[PDB]
RNA sequence: CUUUAAUGUUUGAUGUUCUAACGUUGACCCGUAAUCCGGGUUGCGGACAGUGUCUGGUGGGUAGUUUGACUGGGGCGGUCUCCUCCUAAAGAGUAACGGAGGAGCACGAAGGUUGGCUAAUCCUGGUCGGACAUCAGGAGGUUAGUGCAAUGGCAUAAGCCAGCUUGACUGCGAGCGUGACGGCGCGAGCAGGUGCGAAAGCAGGUCAUAGUGAUCCGGUGGUUCUGAAUGGAAGGGCCAUC
RNA sequence: AAUUCCUUGUCGGGUAAGUUCCGACCUGCACGAAUGGCGUAAUGAUGGCCAGGCUGUCUCCACCCGAGACUCAGUGAAAUUGAACUCGCUGUGAAGAUGCAGUGUACCCGCGGCAAGACGGAAAGACCCCGUGAACCUUUACUAUAGCUUGACACUGAACA
RNA sequence: GUUUAUUAAAAACACAGCACUGUGCAAACACGAAAGUGGACGUAUACGGUGUGACGCCUGCCCGGUGCCGGAAGGUUAAU
RNA sequence: UGUAACGGGGCUAAACCAUGCACCGAAGCUGCGGCAGCGACGCUUAUGCGUUGUUGGGUAGGGGAGCGUUCUGUAAGCCUG
RNA sequence: AGGACCGAACCGACUAAUGUUGAAAAAUUAGCGGAUGACUUGUGGCUGGGGGUGAAAGGCCAAUCAAACCGGGAGAUAGCU
RNA sequence: UUUUGUAUAAUGGGUCAGCGACUUAUAUUCUGUAGCAAGGUUAACCGAAUAGGGGAGCCGAAGGGAAACCGAGUCUUAACU
């Protein structure tokens, strides 16, 4: 058979140009109001993922 | 992505956005094969004659990769800046 | 711990709120707080909410 | 029967 | 009774004497000003010192207190 | 709004009665040579009982399972996250059921700015007033104080007092520090809009380090961003938040 | 005390001497009245204790009679086994040596005996611990469920008050 | 009298007797997706369950907890 | 259990202290012979030949190069009473 | 008369000894208990696996029982040797 | 063999002979090699057929953003040095 994908993986990050995946940072669901507001500003924007990271994350999208 | 017990990468990281039903039916176009259309009109129909797009495809940009140099006339297709000027710049009119 | 979360609501083009923790049995008295609102770009009297 | 048994 | 314990913090000197810093690198990570901010370093909230232009590091003794700053020269 | 009252408009509840549903493991006759069964008379019940669906309770009668780890063996006891000091061998880090203490907050002022001021503890003198309240002077120099444990700090005060205030502001952010990562921290400067100050300036919380939980799932508000033929809408997304 | 920890409680009887036994006393750690209390004739391949008789149980063994063991002929296994040219001691050593070091002793090979050692054989220790093992059992652990039970609707109709 | 066939024959289990409780007969209860069988071709001097265990003397106090029984005015409460 | 607390014999130095000169002593180093890896430096690169230097204990493990067995083609070939 | 008494057949199994690669996968020998009953035995039926049956030991159900055997899920699964 | 460590008195094996354990399928990523190259390649199927057709499709040549959309730019932002 074919592999099949991990879909929360596939609901979880997205590929980049260079091969790389980008995901939201978790911080930013719940009780916000005790975080500075430099905290969810800086949480706010996608970041890329790391390499070990990346390693882990290749096994889980094998297709895109 | 199992990690020992510990609560797993793609099961810490919350998920994001959805999905468009429209991006599948839309597929961009270089210039390059902007020539190889049969005649010289390009629209949805020639573009599927000629194995650019695809059946389902509805809605199609010409963006610019490069090598255009015949006079095209395109219907109904969206064009951006850069590939209109190219497209200008090698004759044929961009829009009827 | 005994501090309630309570929100401040805008007044000109509330389309905003800031969000703050309010003691009640301290202090029942009102925030007015004339904090700066990002949708009408201007500095607003907000009040307090739930 | 517990007798050379080491319990 | 005993068994507890925080996390180290991992303050201290991080750019030594002479060292070429880019402008907002951190220097000293402290708690109280142990060092204190001389030219071209600010002091942070948290009583962290970082370059505020870019050049070699200096400490120095200083004042009626023998008190020990820090200072950058623009290089 | 209120208190009964006739009349019709409709149900409900309760009780009694009737028999034609239903019951009969009452009697009798036939199939039939039959204590099965069916059918026919008749008596007794009788719209009850019983059965189907839905539903509340009860239910170790039965079934599927769970019942943490560290641990100078296991159990019993204690602990499990965070902060400060020592161990820790003058960078960082560094174990033990090693030695000691705290946190799970508070505060629209205890935050910002401007202006001003400077302790503890003793000695002397003086109404009650006395070891210790208030006053005045002297000594001393930070042994004080910090909203809260410890350490580092603090006089240019970060300590104490008063005026005015909301920067406890929005979008970012060169650059670093610290983590395997998730993450956590510091930050000059730029755009917009403010506060204090005559101005230079300072302010995107508090002297700093504890006061905290990922994701999923849903709640609320805003934004046509999408919206299964089309127009909406539902539902998602994004932003703020529980 | 089928119950009592401390404990061989203390006193008495039985014995030359009695942690057991019998009778008492109550300090009942922690008896107790149908999960019965206290008696009780008879019964018991029932538990404890004492006595008489009787004896090789014993002091302390001796002899005899038969069946094996022993030898001869016939037939003929089994457990076990890395290979063996398979000594003692003291030390060392994965910490108790036939095998290493040092040393001492010892011609080669049987047969009958005995079992100190070969951490002898036998059974992937049954105790202990572990496995995000298993099975059964328990319950006011969790989630269900058969059964029992409640009401609504259906089979199910007619009069009245 | 019975019992662990194959390490336990007992003080265990049974027993006659005692008490409580259910059951009015298409009985309770049990085995049965049901029909139907047992109870019983018996019917409260009968049948089932539970505890105790001949006989003698007797079985004291507690209904707070839990279980059972009876009430149901009031509060809460399902499908509809 | 048997001296049994120099390994033993034995030793009045064959013990201890100092000074020195010899010598023994390892798979260390050198000599001679050979094989292989890696890297420089040339000859004309049959991607070789040579000169120089250096390396060559190995578990888990990683990398490279081979031997042999059965069957298929070459092979109705070749060997074989 | 008697779940009376003593005691053979018959039924059982209290003690000891022997056997323990047995003569025997539960015996023999010598004593032992019941022996007209709640007895024993033949022949034939009936009850069945979360089931039967049990004067109750978790005992027995074909040398197997805190869930028989056979076959199939099935090469269950095994962070363990 | 398992171990920090075994002559170990820890495991395993009486011996010989024979058999006995990293496989296959399908996807995906990387490396080597071959073809073609901004192109590469067909699947089922037809076809007397490992030929030739069949370009349905797939991958690549463009990305940014949750998305609409924009596009060598795009996103955040009222707009970014
Ligand atoms: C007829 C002959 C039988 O043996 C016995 O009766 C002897 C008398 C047992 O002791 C009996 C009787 C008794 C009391 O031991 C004497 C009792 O404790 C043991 C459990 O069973 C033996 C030896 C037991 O061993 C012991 O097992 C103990 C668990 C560990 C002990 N080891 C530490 C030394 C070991 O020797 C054990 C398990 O039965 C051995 C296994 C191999 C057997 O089952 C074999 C087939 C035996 O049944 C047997 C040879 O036929």
């Amino acid at each position: 058979p074919k592999i099949k994908t991990v879909r929360g993986a596939a609901k979880r990050f997205k590929k980049t140009g260079k091969g790389g995946f980008k995901h939201k940072h978790a911080n930013l669901r719940h009780i916000l109001t005790k975080k500075a507001t430099k905290r969810k500003r800086h949480l706010r924007p996608k970041a890329m993922v790391s390499k070990g990271d990346l390693g882990l994350v290749i096994a889980c999208l094998p297709y895109a | 992505g199992f990690e020992g017990g510990q609560m797993p990468l793609y099961r810490r990281l919350p998920k994001f956005g959805f999905t468009s039903r429209k991006a599948a039916i839309t597929a961009e176009i270089r210039l390059s094969d902007l020539a190889k259309v049969e005649g010289g009109v390009v629209d949805l129909n020639t573009l599927k004659a000629a194995n650019i797009i695809g059946i389902q495809i509805e809605f199609a940009k010409v963006i610019l990769a490069g090598e255009v140099t015949t006079p095209v006339t395109v219907r109904g297709l969206r064009v951006t800046k850069g590939a209109r000027a190219a497209i200008e710049a090698a004759g044929g009119k961009i829009e009827e | 711990g005994i501090r309630e979360k309570i929100k401040l609501v805008s007044s000109a083009g509330t389309g905003h709120f800031y969000t703050t923790t309010k003691n009640k049995r301290t202090k029942p008295e009102k925030l007015e707080l004339k904090k700066f609102d990002p949708v009408v770009r201007q500095h607003v009297i907000y009040k307090e909410a739930k | 029967m517990t007798h050379s048994m080491r319990l | 009774r005993n068994g507890r314990d925080s996390e180290a913090k991992r303050l201290g000197v991080k750019r030594f004497g002479g060292e070429s810093v880019l402008a907002g690198s951190i220097i000293v990570r402290q708690r109280g000003t142990k060092f204190h901010a001389g030219a071209n370093v600010g002091c942070g909230r948290d009583h962290t010192l970082f370059a505020k232009a870019d050049g070699k590091v200096k400490f120095e003794v200083k004042g009626p207190k023998n008190r020990k700053f820090i200072s950058i020269e623009a290089e």
